[PDB]
């Protein structure tokens, strides 16, 4: 949506049209940076396949490796958070009553007399396997 | 909200025009 | 400078300061940017243009 | 660059059939005066290979000597305030903390109770040899 | 959806909830129409109409 609406704006400017190559070449390379990151986001998605935790720990890992542009670090925070926040409320939902529902297996616990709950090696949190056994 | 949207990026093209139009000024005063 | 963004495509690899510093390269070069678009209002009508 | 903004100047003048040989010297004549005080500057400064206290020295006997000239006092007026407010800043820093780091052998103080430090004698110091000592 | 509503009526036949859920599908349409008189009265020039 905000990628939309600076399109949009210019075109005010060009009924007035006298915008040039460069001017336009100007903003691009600040919406190249935002969709370069989001294309190479894309792109690692497409050769993953993962879902779940899986998920989780790759975005984890993107918030350590795009550190240094500020702006890149504040987009793969919020993709990250924006991951978390389902999955910590499924993780809430299993401790207030023990409600395991599974769409396609977000959560990696699954419901086995017999103590089977036994993580999964396929899904991992945000953080190492010592929480997910806490 | 999707006319909040619509005068954020109003506003960043208000100071992009005034910064194109500052340096015109610097083209006509010591022209 | 263009040469130094096309090499500076790692994931993040052989240091984390590496390409932090390509990413100034970057403000300095979003810095020339701006002084070429103030040219070319210089340019069309809406000063002369000699060199 | 306060010269070629002089040189900008005139061609807004030069737009028309206008211009003859001394409506514009009367922008060479301070140009003229101009470059033959710098360049008078710059001749001392280069083949002597002068380094330390001693360009300090002589861009100060220049401001003293040229009390005729107002326009040429005023340029190595702001020559010497501009090549010693740098100088005078390492020594502020050296003074007040008291630990010296030469990046070039930049100041007359240099390395060698039984730590030593002389004034070298290849720098000359623009100011009294007194409060050099001191 | 405005077929929908056509096929919607009966006395009240096969169901309560089936014509509750109707009368949602309606309400979601009132939202659909909300937006169409947005736009015409964004359609004011005297805002630019681009498509």
């Amino acid at each position: 949506k905000e990628y939309m609406i600076l399109i949009s704006q210019l075109e005010h400017l060009q009924r007035q049209g006298l915008l040039s190559l460069q001017k336009l070449w100007f903003y691009i390379q600040p919406t190249l940076r935002t969709m370069e990151v989001l294309a190479s986001i894309a792109t690692s998605l497409n050769k993953g396949e993962c879902f779940g935790g899986a998920t989780l720990s790759l975005l984890h890992d993107r918030t350590f490796g795009y550190t240094g542009d500020s702006q890149a670090q504040e987009l793969c925070l919020y993709l990250t958070k924006a991951a978390s926040a389902p999955y910590f409320d499924i993780l809430e939902r299993w401790i207030y009553r023990g409600i395991i529902n599974d769409p396609y297996s977000e959560f990696m616990v699954e419901e086995h007399w017999d103590q089977r709950y036994t993580i999964v090696q396929q899904q991992i949190p945000s953080f190492l396997q010592k929480v997910a056994d806490k | 909200a999707a006319a909040a949207a619509a005068a954020a990026a109003a506003a960043a093209a208000a100071a992009a025009a005034a910064a194109a139009a500052a340096a015109a000024a610097a083209a006509a005063a010591a022209a | 400078i263009k040469k130094y963004t096309d090499q500076r495509s790692l994931d993040r690899a052989f240091g984390l300061v590496g390409q932090s510093f390509c990413a100034a390269l970057h403000q300095e070069l979003k810095e020339y940017y701006r002084l070429l678009s103030v040219l070319h209002s210089q340019l069309q009508v809406e000063s002369s243009l000699t060199l």
